[PDB]
């Protein structure tokens, strides 16, 4: 089941992202690449969720699956943008530690919202696989 | 293999396969559509949110229970409860298991028919049985004699049963409890400035109906001792940081089950409907209905019962007639632990309604 | 090729194509006619100078901000703003690509219609959409919930959004900041013996609002330490070399946004207007408007906030309530970094006002 495979891949990347955000200035390039890799996996979940929805035999489950998966593009796009912002704050000539910490908290929060939407997408995908 | 015990709760629908221990899924059944407009874009939101998530995301919806006075308001929302629950919670297809559904003891026709009929054509179930929630609470309480109390928001009942037959000439249905007790609690916390005038916000009141409220042992002396300086008032904390202090009303609200004068409804109290149903049965049987008074439902988990209920019956009852009140642990799941015993039993597998027999026979099989 | 995000700033109009870094063209909206007689005899100069040239030639012009009280003076100067940005800065025609335009959260009708209508007939864009500046700042903030503060010279706003619905009854419009902070700064800079009452020269005052002003942690105690013999004065330099020494007034001017009594106007401060929007929303949501407080606009980039804002709110807020008010760097471009995410996404490619619908149905259902 390639949605479950993508979701487990995303979880392993999110475990690596968790390790990277606890580091110092040395995790800068790794953190940007991790976010890029997570966004690539989220696009695969969205593509597969639409395909599973097409193959499903009930309008209601299909509608719910389309509703939840359509937020994944906007949140994954915000993760890519917020990663560019955080990149320009790391190593900046004058920047506050409190502002850096709040940017990290926002980035983790956005990742948590993306993961929660994918978690709900998995629940509806499991339900869609019945019919 | 194993059948499914699915209880069509008053509250508080319960679902789990047959046995062994406690229900796998319990949920409040509420649907709420979003009254406000979306600006995040997509829309990316569900058309109506079911529970649990409609109790984790309140105040942006208008919560509507699908069951109103023990009858389904529309099967359009009900079928959606069922579909959501079976598919994205339990993760089961209704065609895999013969099922067990529940109803109320005294309820309007064609509520059990329309249910059975729609559920067979929509979900394509292979076999079904429909049991009343009260009868199942006997098996859960390990007995076959006694008057059974299935008390939920918003229909309570008082059904007398004697080893091992039902007495039809003494059956009582009260619509007095429990959502009207919720609505009354909301009116007397509004009386101390704690405003909860909207449908969704009423749910928080229902949670405060669980924990803070209790049954007084003696009303008149608790009213006296409430006027005394030492506190019976408790300070609650609210999601926006607010502190709510309730005290006098705290023991008044559950007492309503004995005293319907608080509501302003004429319907007789549980005290008197218990007594008046026993004293409508034949003389010899009355002997064994006493001391087999069996409670059930989540609404009987209050402190101060059963020895208020006991003392009130013992005060009206004849001389040296002993009353014991049968209280199971964790009464909210009593009905479900009942259902598990029924659908698992042999030889009663052939007293189910199976799809092939049902096609020729029609809904005349149900009743 | 790609769509174009042009943000109708209060200040400070901002323009740049869809993504990926920072705006291409920014200027402080000023148009200025030449107020002195010519002796160059061609004459060979612009009829009225726009920015940057109207910020390069102060003292020979009369600067006129074309947007005041959040509404534009005339579309005769506004079209000239647009024409200059698209043609002699960006080097583009809107005929090639759909645009994205912005407006204010609360303004008079039919000024968004008239804008949309004039821009379709003059510049002949094939599709358009008009977004409020606050909603776009959600995308930029990385959040799906929170109260959005878009504060520019001269209209600030307070819009609450909850996952991800708008809360209509709680939206607050303050005309309190920022051109009135500029005007107040000019009256207490008059206290240090320099003349700034003239229209062009008012821009120099605005620049001293950017760099020099700072927000005190507590007014009464910063006033205490001002009385000390240890200096609190900072030396500013004026364009022809003059030295202005401001100290006390430096923290007096921003304090105005907490205390409107300094202006002598009657509207309530950011302090109470923050609270009053939360306390007109339903109980369950009130928890999560807290800690998702997002500031925006260039006028909020003082380092004395957010821990002033924190200390003021934390004093009025209930006990043990989550408070996180720290805002993103570079708030002046927040809206634009928002706009880029929106107009690039599907499904909302199909939520633009198309030319075919504009011709057939006019500016129906714009807001
Ligand atoms: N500790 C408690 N004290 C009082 N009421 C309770 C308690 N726990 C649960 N309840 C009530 O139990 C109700 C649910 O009753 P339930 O047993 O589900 O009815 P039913 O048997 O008919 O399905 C809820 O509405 C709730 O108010
Ligand atoms: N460092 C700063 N401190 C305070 N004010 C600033 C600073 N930098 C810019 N500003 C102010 O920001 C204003 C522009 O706000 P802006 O964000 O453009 O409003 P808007 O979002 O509504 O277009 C200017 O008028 C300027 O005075
Ligand atoms: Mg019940
Ligand atoms: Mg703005």
């Amino acid at each position: 089941n390639d949605i479950i495979a993508a979701a487990k891949r995303m979880a392993l990347l999110m475990a690596e992202m968790s390790r990277l955000v606890r580091g110092g200035s040395g995790t800068k390039r790794a953190l940007i690449q991790c976010a890029k890799d997570i966004a690539k996996a989220s696009d695969e979940v969205t593509r597969l969720a639409k395909e599973v929805a097409k193959q499903c035999t009930d309008k209601r489950i299909r509608t719910n699956l389309l509703q939840v998966c359509e937020r994944i593009p906007t949140i994954s796009t915000q993760l890519k943008i917020l990663s560019t912002v955080k990149a320009t704050m790391l190593g900046r000539t004058n920047i506050s530690d409190e502002e850096s910490e709040q940017a990290t908290e926002m980035l983790v929060h956005n990742a948590q919202n993306l993961m929660q939407s994918v978690k709900e997408t998995v629940r509806e995908a499991e339900a869609a696989s019945i019919k | 293999t194993t059948a499914l015990v699915c209880d069509n709760g008053s509250g508080l629908v319960k679902a789990g396969f047959a046995g062994d221990d406690a229900p796998r899924a319990v949920f409040p059944s509420i649907v709420g559509r979003p009254r406000h407009q979306g600006v995040m874009v997509g829309m990316g939101q569900k058309d109506s949110y079911v529970g649990d998530e409609a109790q984790s995301k309140r105040g942006i919806l208008t919560l509507k229970y699908p069951i109103e006075h023990g009858i389904i308001t529309n099967w359009d929302d009900m079928e959606k409860i069922w579909h959501h629950t079976f598919y994205n919670e339990l993760r089961v297809a209704p065609e895999e298991h013969p099922t067990l559904l529940t109803e109320a003891p005294l309820n309007p026709k064609a509520n059990r028919e329309k249910m059975t009929q729609i559920m067979f054509e929509t979900f394509n179930v292979p076999a079904m049985y429909v049991a009343i929630q009260a009868v199942l609470s006997l098996y859960a309480s390990g007995r076959t004699t006694g008057i059974v109390l299935d008390s939920g928001d918003g229909v309570t009942h008082n059904v007398p049963i004697y080893e091992g037959y039902a007495l039809p000439h003494a059956i009582m249905r009260l619509d007095l409890a429990g959502r009207d007790l919720t609505d009354y609690l909301m009116k007397i916390l509004t009386e101390r400035g704690y405003s909860f005038v909207t449908t969704a916000e009423r749910e928080i009141v229902r949670d405060i109906k669980e924990k803070l409220c209790y049954v007084a042992l003696d009303f008149e002396n608790e009213m006296a001792t409430a006027a005394s300086s030492s506190s019976l008032e408790k300070s609650y904390e609210l999601p926006d940081g607010q502190v709510i202090t309730i005290g006098n009303e705290r023991f008044r609200c559950p007492e309503t089950l004995f005293q319907p004068s608080f509501i302003g409804m004429e319907s007789a109290g549980i005290h008197e409907t218990t007594y008046n149903s026993i004293m409508k049965c034949d003389i010899d049987i009355r002997k064994d209905l006493y001391a087999n008074n069996v409670m059930s439902g989540g609404t009987t988990m209050y402190p101060g019962i059963a020895d208020r209920m006991q003392k009130e019956i013992t005060a009206l009852a004849p001389s040296t007639m002993k009353i014991k009140i049968i209280a199971p642990p964790e009464r909210k799941y009593s009905v479900w632990i009942g259902g598990s015993i029924l659908a698992s039993l042999s030889t009663f597998q052939q007293m189910w309604i199976t799809k092939q027999e049902y096609d020729e026979a029609g809904p005349s099989i149900v009743h």
